[PDB]
């Protein structure tokens, strides 16, 4: 939960086979006010994720 | 007063001492794993790095790295402890001793 300069078309790309274009949702090379940051971990062979 | 039976409220109990807990949001910066690099730069090119959104105290860093001074300038020494800055910008290079 961050302060984000999100773009104008944001999308990603998947990296097991890389695509044409790059991951563009933000341009924020600034390190901005950010009001939560954690990563957690699930299961890889899982059927759904809710 | 008459004869009676009377329900009166003596003081028992009080609070001694509080207990605090809360789950941290931000991360660990760790200064002093950076102040304790092997690699120390020469006065010509320093190094820099910016400690930014993350948690920090001052008692495990001033004795996980063996100081000899802390001044301060524009601060109180116990207004780190306290408050909420925005950024911390550690710059460390090494020190020729006749200068
Ligand atoms: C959460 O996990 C991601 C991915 O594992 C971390 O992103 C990596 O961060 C390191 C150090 O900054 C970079 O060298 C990698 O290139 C990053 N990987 C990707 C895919 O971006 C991220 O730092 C983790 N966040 C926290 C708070 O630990
Ligand atoms: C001390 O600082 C240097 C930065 O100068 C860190 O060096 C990095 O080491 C990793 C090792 O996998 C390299 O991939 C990076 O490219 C290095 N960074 C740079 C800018 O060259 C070093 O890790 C630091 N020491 C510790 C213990 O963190
Ligand atoms: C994606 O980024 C790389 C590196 O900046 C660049 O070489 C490449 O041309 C970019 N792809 C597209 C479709 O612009
Ligand atoms: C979830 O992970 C466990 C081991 O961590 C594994 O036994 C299980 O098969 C995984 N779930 C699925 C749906 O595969």
């Amino acid at each position: 939960a961050c302060q984000y300069t999100m773009c104008e078309y944001p999308h990603t790309v998947c990296k097991s086979k890389g695509s044409i274009r790059n991951e563009s949702w933000h341009i924020d090379s600034s390190e901005p006010l950010c009001l939560f940051k954690k990563n957690f971990t699930y299961n890889v062979s899982a059927d759904w994720l809710y | 007063p008459n004869t009676g039976v009377y329900d009166l409220s003596g003081f028992t109990v009080k609070p001694v001492a509080t207990v605090y807990r809360r789950i941290p949001n931000l991360p660990d910066c760790d200064i002093d794993n950076w102040l304790n690099n092997v690699s120390v730069p020469s006065p010509l090119n320093w190094e820099r790095r910016i400690f930014s959104n993350c948690n920090f105290n001052l008692s495990t860093l001033l004795r996980l790295v063996h100081v000899d001074s802390f001044s301060c300038n524009n601060l109180d020494k116990s207004k780190i402890f306290g408050s909420c800055f925005n950024s911390i910008t550690v710059d460390k290079f090494a020190i020729p001793n006749r200068r």
